[PDB]
Parts: structure tokens; sequence; C-alpha cells
């Protein structure tokens, strides 16, 4: 019997089966019902959501890491284990992933719809930044994870979370399109609809980066065209990328540039890690992750491997780490430890469920 | 200077062959070109050596979709698909009413057109003297046409060639006897060109790198239709003949190794420097056999096999979107047998890294708690401590942690104060311990969860506290133990503790 592992993305659904070195599965967290409320199917998920967009409204029912909508959340796990994964939920064990941070109640309920709609014989529920630590071979470090709705600074000693020095940042991939479509629209150009989102989304992920000193960068965009690109949109016209290749992911090092008075990843991360036991801090500096899509940005380690040297002490070692799979790096640490003889001691089993309700989730799952 | 990673190991080539490929090595270097540009992997199944010099011509179109007519290996059509299947391989020889109505149905379908066959004077000249596939030509002064015979297939068909000018060109014009009368040789067409159909260049697998895989942009494989333009674009023949085709035909129950193999695999440049494959592991062409055009040469399913192993390793692989056959007389191909490297290690490492006393309820003594905490081998330490008045260890596991912990000890876990021990921690019995979680506070958990801290690479153990009416029950387990087993048994202990007033 093989366990299934679901990372249950803010942009993304993750699906496979443990022991897969990559997910079967990865289709878009979004549900879209008929627009007109007051009345052949009821209700549509991921891909095919998308492409009926034209007579359906669509949600993301956890658009900020934390699932909001628990109807459109079973939408999305029955379509995830019968329509692309085309497996009988009561016949495996399920690991779940979460946000770091996520509310007592909603891992309740999680486990509850796994339990009582999906009938799973057994299943966990994993924090998803642990995961990508194990991807990388680590059990203690540092990971920073941004995805598409929500970022964060996890701090991990020996596979456990360290939830009172978890650094949250309300800024990730979507606003950082959102804010790409913001300064292409201040040059003349218009990208305002969600169609035109996608566009630049794109454009987000072909041609940005991160700069080495922003200052500099922006010098150099002003005084050449040596870091110009162009890029060919759907009806013909070309594009000219210039600075906004790296004013766009500066903004993680930088969130006042879309209005945010949050620190800095590169300061959440300092701030996590002063958080922790004196004598875990240099095994977290020398134990970074980069995981998560909008880790992504060409330079983005050797921009944090400076940036955090500048705030530490001077003789601290510092390594960041960014895999190449980093875009599924919680994935892939799910399927690893659902794929340990380990994990079938740490399951949730439906008899432990029935004997102690949900709140079970609280005393198995950290 | 041998490649090393897991079971994968793979020896310098001694003394590096030349294989001869069918595909011109003009495409082959545009080939090279692409891959590196567009930072892929692209696999093409071989090309049948006698078709080079009809591909280098850039005079006609390849075998597109829907053409189930087959081939010729014989006479002046060879390399072609005969529009009458007698002319084409043995196996459309021997099932002459299945054959013919295959290129028949391609023609009524719009998916092929009956077309003239056009040989240059390179052509000629290989069928004559270099492979000696047909006798020489002899001059029909009737006619003005040359009639020449085929040394292979049924050599009783007499051909007639004829020298024409098509576009500024001399070529051969190809004519046969028709039910005794003399006519042009027809071949399946393409559509739009009308040129007669050579092989085309089959895809046989795409390999990308992380970042381009993923869901699609399909708004009702957008990336390989994409790569297949850019393929065609730098390939720069004439409109309509074209060698790569969009789609792809279904994948066939043959078999045939000369229809796979030798493969030709095109990849990044930076496979090709000193640190290939890895960090001072060597280069690609070490231990696979590269040609001066850069064409990887995949010679054998093992071959392919450890070529496709070390392509994973560097993080290409295909995509979920994509369709492919790949394969073919399998020595290990399953996923399960081509899992990356880096995915098996960093489990591997994973593995190995996470391993005045008041009378109890009854009145037969505090031990037999301890010895029930104890019973199923999970943890190598447990106690009930009072908390209240003067703190005190009710029972312990002798020679263990727990039996020492002192009313300093006890009022740090239970003290006003929640934060001041994410400084550098607490102790138990003189161990310092790391709060991972502090729920003491939450209604229905009152609990701590803990880990020990040790030095360089010796062990750590998960640890719960509970907190009931009067007693702390303390749990510690033994290597591996999973934290949230231990909080469960100190849970339940402290549930039973609280339901008899304690
Ligand atoms: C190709 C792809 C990528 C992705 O990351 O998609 C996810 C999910 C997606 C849902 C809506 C969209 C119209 C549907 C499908 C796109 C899926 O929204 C995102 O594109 C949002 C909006 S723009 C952005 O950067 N994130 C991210
Ligand atoms: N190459 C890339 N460069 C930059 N951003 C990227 C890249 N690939 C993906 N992303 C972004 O990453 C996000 C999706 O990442 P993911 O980790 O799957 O998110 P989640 O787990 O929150 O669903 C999207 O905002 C997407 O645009
Ligand atoms: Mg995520």
């Amino acid at each position: 019997t093989t366990a299934l592992v679901c990372d249950n993305g803010s942009g993304l659904v993750k699906a496979g089966f443990a022991g897969d070195d990559a997910p079967r599965a990865v289709f878009p967290s979004i549900v879209g019902r008929p627009r007109h409320q007051g009345v052949q199917k009821d209700s549509y998920v991921g891909d095919e959501a998308q492409s009926k967009r034209g007579i359906l409204t669509l949600k993301y029912p956890i658009e900020h890491g934390i699932i909001t909508n628990w109807d459109d959340m079973e939408k999305i796990w029955h379509h995830t284990f019968y329509n692309e994964l085309r497996v009988a939920p009561e016949e495996h064990p399920t690991l779940l992933t979460e946000a770091p941070l996520n509310p007592k109640a909603n891992r309740e309920k999680m486990t509850q719809i796994m339990f009582e709609t999906f009938n799973v014989p057994a299943m966990y529920v994993a924090i998803q930044a642990v995961l990508s630590l194990y991807a990388s071979g680590r059990t203690t470090g540092i990971v920073l994870d941004s995805g598409d709705g929500v970022t964060h600074n996890v701090p991990i000693y020996e596979g456990y979370a360290l939830p009172h020095a978890i650094m949250r940042l309300d800024l990730a991939g979507r606003d950082l399109t959102d804010y790409l479509m913001k300064i292409l629209t201040e040059r003349g150009y218009s990208f305002v609809t969600t169609a035109e989102r996608e566009i630049v989304r794109d454009i987000k992920e072909k041609l940005c980066y991160v700069a080495l000193d922003f200052e500099n960068e922006m010098a150099t965009a002003a005084s050449s065209s040596s870091l110009e690109k162009s890029y060919e949109l759907p009806d013909g016209q070309v594009i000219t990328i210039g600075n906004e290749r790296f004013r766009c992911p500066e903004t993680l090092f930088q969130p006042s540039f879309i209005g945010m008075e949050s620190a800095g990843i590169h300061e959440t991360t300092y701030n996590s890690i002063m958080k922790c036991d004196i004598d875990i801090r240099k095994d977290l500096y020398a134990n970074n992750v980069m995981s998560g899509g909008t880790t992504m940005y060409p330079g983005i380690a050797d921009r944090m491997q400076k940036e955090i040297t500048a705030l530490a002490p001077s003789t601290m070692k510092i390594k960041i780490i960014a895999p190449p799979e980093r875009k599924y790096s919680v994935w892939i640490g799910g399927s690893i430890l659902a794929s340990l003889s380990t994990f079938q001691q740490m399951w949730i089993t439906k008899q432990e469920y029935d004997e102690a309700g949900p709140s079970i989730v609280h005393r198995k799952c950290f | 200077k041998t490649y090393q990673s897991r079971d994968l190991v793979l020896e310098p080539i001694q003394h590096p062959k030349s294989i001869e490929l069918g595909m011109p090595e003009v495409d082959q270097s545009v080939l090279a070109e692409v891959a590196e540009r567009e930072n892929v992997i692209i696999g093409v199944r071989p090309v049948d050596e006698k078709s080079k010099s009809l591909i280098a011509s850039k005079m006609y179109s390849s075998m597109g979709l829907f053409v189930k007519a087959i081939s010729s290996d014989w006479g002046p059509m060879s390399g072609f698909i005969p529009v009458d299947q007698s002319f084409a391989k043995a196996s459309a020889r021997r099932d002459l009413e299945k054959f013919n109505e295959y290129a028949e149905q391609s023609i009524l379908s719009g998916n092929a057109v009956s077309a003239n066959l056009y040989l240059n004077q390179v052509r000629i000249e290989e069928l004559v003297s270099k492979y000696e596939s047909l006798t020489p030509l002899e001059l029909d002064v009737d006619s003005g046409m040359y009639k020449t015979t085929a040394t292979n297939g049924d050599q009783t068909i007499p051909f007639f060639l004829n020298k024409v000018t098509v576009d500024d060109k001399e070529l051969w014009q190809v004519h046969y006897l028709r039910e005794g009368e003399l006519a042009p040789f027809k071949v399946i067409g393409d559509p739009v060109s009308k040129q007669p159909m050579t092989a085309d260049y089959d895809l046989l697998t795409v390999m990308y790198t992380y970042g381009d895989l993923g869901p699609q942009d399909k708004v009702k494989s957008d990336r390989l239709k994409e790569l297949k333009d850019v393929i065609n674009t730098s390939l720069g023949r004439t409109d309509g003949l074209e060698m790569v085709h969009h789609g792809a035909d279904d994948a066939n129950p043959y078999a045939v190794m000369a229809d796979n193999f030798p493969a030709t695999f095109f990849v990044p440049k930076h496979f090709f420097d000193d640190d290939g494959l890895g960090e001072g592991k060597g280069s690609i062409q070490t231990y696979f056999n590269v040609n001066e055009q850069g064409a990887v040469v995949i010679q054998n399913p093992q071959e392919f096999s450890n070529f496709q192993q070390v392509a994973i390793n560097a993080s290409y692989r295909a995509s979920l979107n994509d369709k492919w056959n790949s394969g073919l007389d399998s020595p290990l191909f399953t996923t399960k047998r081509k899992l990356s490297h880096d995915y098996l290690d960093a489990r591997d490492e994973v593995a190995k890294k996470l391993g005045s006393p008041p009378p109890p309820p009854g009145g037969a003594g505090w031990n037999a708690y301890i010895d029930n905490l104890m019973a199923d081998g999970t943890c190598q330490d447990a106690a009930i401590v009072g908390y209240k008045d003067s703190p005190s260890v009710w029972a312990a596991v002798p020679g263990k942690t727990f039996v020492n912990i002192t009313p300093a000890e006890v009022g740090v876990l239970v003290g006003k104060d929640r934060s001041s021990f994410y400084v550098n921690g607490l102790t138990l019995g003189g161990q310092k311990c790391s709060v991972i979680r502090d729920s003491l506070l939450q209604d229905g958990e009152f609990s701590m969860d803990l880990r020990t801290k040790s030095t360089g690479g010796a062990p750590t153990f998960n640890v719960t506290v509970t907190k009931t009416d009067k007693t702390l029950v303390l749990l510690m387990g033994k290597e591996g133990v999973h934290g949230g087993l231990i909080n469960k048994k100190c849970y339940e202990m402290a549930s039973h503790l609280r339901r008899s007033q304690y």
C-alpha cells in the first residue's frame, strides 16, 4: 500500500505518491462555481475551472496559506484523490501539509474531514517548511519558504519547527506579480485584468532576477541596455523588460516597494534565528534552506548570503542552500517522510481518531 | 576519473569510436545549439543512414502524422512512401490490400497528396555506385529515359528515370510501367508543400530544467510546441519542409533495435565542462560517446538508462504534460529504478538523522505507574513529580535524569514567565533541553514538548511534560522515537491521574 502526499499550496496543489521523487499532479488551488447562485456540474476544480472561467466565479480557498473555505477545500481534496491521482482515499494513509502557525481549529477540521468525509485509514499533518528541510537531507536548519500567497521563516530543531520563532511575511509570488503589473502599467502598457496577471506571472518567472547590489544595478540599468530583455506578448507586440527584472523581486528585501511596513526576508531570517536558543543559532546560520516557487529567482542565494553576512557577527559561518528542485521540495520532503519505516509509528490511525476525536492532531503532529 | 553516484558506476570510454548517424551533421550542430539556448536535453530517434542525402538536399518534406503507409527500402523509391504499396518494404508487399488502403486514406483525409518523385544527381550516384541498389542506367532511345532495376526487392521490375529541370535544378524524375504503360511514379507528399515525405526527426524525449516543469498555461503541450517551433526555425528549411512535427502518432506495437538506436541526444554546454557531471566528477564526453558536433550518441538500452539517470541527477526531467514512448526493451525503466540520487541520498540522511508522597490511585505504589509508562519500550525515562508546596519526585526511573529534578527546575516549567526559557532553554535533572511547544496554558493539553540538547553528534531525545491538578508527568523517548508518540502517552497518563483527583 502506498501513502499519498498532498501539499495544499496557496496557489498550487502538488500531489502524488510517497516514494516518488516528484509529484504526479500539479494544479491551481482554485474552485469555480456558476456565477448565478440563485438557481452540467455543480462545481469545477483546478485546470478545468480555469478552462471554463468564462461561465464561473473562481476563488482561492487557501489564499494566504490558511484554509478559509472548507466546502471548497473538500472539493479540492475530492478532485485530487479521484480525478488527479485516481485512487480510493479509504485505501491509502495520507500525508497532508499545512502552513507554519496553522490554527488549531484548522488542523482539527482537516483531520476530521480526512477521517469522516474521505475515511482514510491513517493520516498525518506536517509543516511545509519541515518537509523542505528533509528534502535537503537535513533535520536542523532555518527554511525561507516563499510560495504564492505567503512567505515564512521557519527554524527547525531535529525535525521540530519552533513556533515561537516562526516569522510570517504577508507577501509572496502573487504580490510580486501584482507589483510587476503596476510598474509595467506605469510605462504606458496596461496589465490590470486576471488574464493580464497571468501574462505578467509568465514574464516574472522567465526574466526576473535578484540583484546583488540593488542601487548599483539601478545605476547600470539607467546608463546602458546590457540588462534589457524582450518578451513577446499574446497580441504579437514586443515589450522590453529592463530594471523591472530586478525591481520586482527586490520587494522581498524591501517590502516598502508595495506599501508594506514589514522587514525584508533577510531581516526576518535574522529575527527568527535570534528568537531561538543561543546554542542552536550557529547551526541555523550554517543551514539556511530556500524553498518554494518565489525563491526561484537567479541571484537570490548570493544576495541572501551577502545580506545575512552584513547582519550577523563577522565570525559567523553562513550558508544558503537553494536546491534546483526547491519549487517542489515541500512535496519531495513529504514523499521522503511518508516512505520511511518510522512514518507508520507517526501517523494518526482511524482507531486513534475514534478514541480521541480531532484534537488527536495536537498530540501527534508537531 | 571514474564516475560514482550510488549504484551508478561509469568508467571512462577507452578509445572513443566514431558512430555513423543518419542525421546530417549540419543539423546535429543546429540541435546542439538549440539544447544550449533553450537549456533542455533533446533526444532524437535514429534516422536511416541511407536517407541522409535526401534530408541533406533540403528539397523534401518529412513524415507527418496519420500516415500508415510505409516507406520503401529498395529501388529508386528507397526512403520514400510509394502510393502503390507493392513498391514498399516486405511487410507491405505481403499485405497489399491493407497497405494500399492506408496510402489511399492518407490522401482522402487531407493528410497527404500523391506527388511525383524527383531525385537529385547525388541520389542516383548513391543508388548506383555507393549502395549498388540499382543496376547501371541504360538509355532507352524510344522514350529518352534511362532503364534500371533494383538489386533487392522485386528485381524483375524495370524503372525509368528521366532528366528534368525543376525550379533551376537538374533532377531525375522516376517513371514506371503502370498497367504496362509508362507513367510517373507517385509517392506520399505533404499536403501543404506537395513535396514527397522522407523520414522526419522523431523526438524520443525532451528533458527540461526544474524551472520549466509545472502546470501548463492552457486556458482550455505548449512548452513542447514552442520548443518544436524553435527547432524548425533554427533548422531553417523553406516553409512547408519542416523536419519536426507538432503532435505525435500512436506508440505502435513494434520493437526493432534499429528504430530506437543509435539515438542522438543534444544537451546544454555545461555538461561538456570539467565539472559537467558534478564538482570534479568529469565531463559527459568522458563517459558517453559525443561527436565533434556535440551529439551524445546512445547505442543501447543500458546506455540510455545510464544517460537518463545522469540527466535526472543533474535536475533535467521529462515533463508531466508530455507523452513519450521512450524505452523499448527496458532493462530498468520503471519510475522506482530512475529516482533522483539527490532524493535517495536525502532520504538516507534523514533516516539516519531521525534516529511525603501521597498514595497513588488504588494505593499500590507509584513505581507501578513508572512501570506502565516504560512497558512499551518507547521511553528511556519517566517521572511523576508533585509541584505544589515543596516540589518533589514521587516516582522516577532509577539512574536516569528525571529522578534528580529540582524545585528550581519545576519553577521554570510551571512559572508565570513563558518567554525567558526561549533565550537558551531550560534544564531537567541538570540536562539542557530546548522548548519546542509550550501548551502548558492551552485548555485540553496542559503540556510542554521539549527536546534535549547535546554535543557533537550525540543523540537527542523528545520530552513531554503534562500538568495535572497536583503533578507533572514527564516522559523521555528513546533515540528515534517521535515527539507525538511521547506527547500522546504523557497525555493519556495525565488524563487517568486527573480522573482520580490527581
Ligand atoms: C500555470 C500556473 C501557474 C501558477 O503558479 O498558478 C498559481 C495559481 C493560479 C490560479 C489562477 C490562474 C488563472 C490559473 C492557472 C495558472 C497555473 O494563480 C496564480 O497564477 C497567481 C495569480 S498571478 C501569481 O503570481 N499567482 C498562481
Ligand atoms: N521561475 C520562477 N521565478 C519566480 N517565481 C516563480 C518561478 N516559478 C514559480 N514562481 C512563483 O511561485 C509561486 C508558486 O510557488 P509555490 O511554492 O508552488 O506556492 P504555494 O505552495 O504557495 O502554492 C507563484 O507565485 C509563481 O509565479
Ligand atoms: Mg507552498
